[PDB]
């Protein structure tokens, strides 16, 4: 499978810096033009660097002079060093494979992306999240309540990734205690309860926090 | 400096029908090499962009026939032939002539027949209650269109500024939406009362809907 | 050949 799997990010205050990974399969960092594309909160697509194969380097004039972009031949990695760090800066950054060459005339898009890493600039300390059972009682439905955590993002699966179709996430929302939360929900039927094992996994990078619940009636 | 329009931000589809997105350049995205530099883009809710067509006409590997690309100079039409469930999510265009620039972006949503809402109700849990905090959740599942009233009411007393709500994206499947709706108490509060409901109004029930619980 | 970034700046 070719692929970008990217990394790093998280939370990290005003001023400081910080290196996003993304490392290629199945093909070489080395012998593509490579970008990075960012996305701000609900805001849409922008562009932040290129490296070229042709060694060079260019960046959007909203961050250059502060972010760099490097490859690494032997550890087939992309890497985007972000430096003094603006809120301005907070966004989901992606990795892209520009499938191009302009010494030969070819072109053939943005190929490949990466998950896109989050990053969150801010003055304030990272919580982790408490997480509560939702309980249940034809079909019924069950969940997980993802209560005081910051910044976003949390991640939350059931069984370990096994359990999708009924599955819904919801969109965190803001508190007035300026922490975020959010709750997870699955639909089944009534009779699996009594011998269905149901645990959310929910995890939340950056207070290291990782938590499994087991949700019953 | 070129920079991109789109049009529109928003549009509605029936499964079937076809749809039909629009980009402006500021500039002729026409090169001398002979070639038209703009891209489309479909970025499906919580997803990387992923590629539907480069060089103003050509579609990508694996992208289905029911997505063309036209256009040339200035002026570019992204469409959709037939539309799917699974087409919804947001539609960029991008040129890598100069700089690499975005338009705004196009939010397709698809139509489908009314769908009311199962709904349930959650009681805070005892672990959350030895905590002085009391969650009372409610869960409105797998309904259309998106607007819907959630109205919370304590010992048949409705609330305000009490709770909050989220709604998810319109799922690719079936085209629904749903919706969970939280009211939040102090420990103090929850105990001072016994009866808790979750009264729903929604396009696709007759009669309001309500489910509740005791302590 | 590359003076900036995009297609339409390399020579």
């Amino acid at each position: 499978e070719v692929q970008l799997v990217g990394s790093g990010g998280g939370l990290i205050q005003p001023g400081g810096s910080l290196r996003l990974s993304c490392a290629a399969s199945d093909f070489s960092v080395s012998e593509y033009y490579m970008t990075w594309v960012r996305q701000a909160p609900g805001k849409g697509l922008e562009w932040v660097a290129v490296l070229y194969k042709d060694g060079s380097q260019f960046y959007a004039p909203s961050v250059k002079g502060r972010f760099i972009v490097s490859r690494d031949n032997s550890k087939n990695s992309l890497y985007l060093q972000m430096n003094n760090l603006r809120g301005e800066d907070t966004a989901v950054y992606f990795c892209a494979r520009e499938n191009a060459d302009y010494g030969s005339d070819y072109y053939f898009g943005m190929d490949v992306w990466g998950q896109g890493t989050a990053v969150a600039v801010s003055s304030a300390s990272t919580k982790g999240p408490s997480v509560f059972p939702l309980a249940p009682s034809g079909t019924a439905a069950l969940g997980c309540l993802v209560k005081d955590y910051f910044p976003e993002p949390v991640t939350v699966s059931w069984n370990s990734g096994a359990l999708t179709s009924s599955v819904h996430t919801f969109p965190a929302v803001l508190q007035s205690s300026g922490l975020y939360s959010l709750s997870s929900v699955v639909t089944v039927p009534s009779s699996s309860l009594g011998t269905q094992t149901y645990i959310c996994n929910v995890n939340h990078k950056p207070s290291n926090t990782k938590v499994d619940k087991k949700a019953e009636p | 400096d070129i920079v991109m329009n789109q049009s529109p931000p928003s549009l509605a589809v029936t499964p079937g029908e076809p749809a039909s997105i629009s980009c402006r350049a500021s500039q002729s995205l026409l090169y001398s090499d002979g070639h038209n530099y703009l891209d489309w883009y479909l970025q499906k809710p919580g997803q990387a962009p992923q590629l539907l067509i480069y060089l103003g006409s050509t579609r990508a590997s694996g992208v289905p026939d029911r997505f063309s690309g036209s256009g040339s100079g200035t002026d570019f039409t992204l469409k959709i032939s037939r539309v799917e469930a699974e087409d919804v999510g947001v539609y960029y265009c991008m040129q890598p002539l100069q700089s690499y620039t975005f338009g705004q972006g196009t939010k397709l949503e698809i139509k489908r027949t009314v769908a009311a809402p199962s709904v349930f109700i959650f009681p805070p849990s005892d672990e959350q209650l030895k905590s002085g905090t009391a969650s009372v959740v409610c869960l409105l599942n797998n309904f259309y269109p998106r607007e819907a009233k959630v109205q919370w009411k304590v010992d048949n007393a409705l609330q305000s500024g009490n709770s909050q709500e989220s709604v998810t994206e319109q799922d690719s499947k079936d085209s629904t939406y749903s919706l969970s709706s939280t009211l939040t108490l102090s420990k103090a509060d929850y105990e001072k009362h016994k009866v808790y409901a979750c009264e729903v109004t929604h396009q696709g029930l007759s009669s309001p809907v309500t489910k509740s619980f005791n302590r | 050949i590359h003076i900036g970034p995009g297609r339409a700046f390399y020579t």
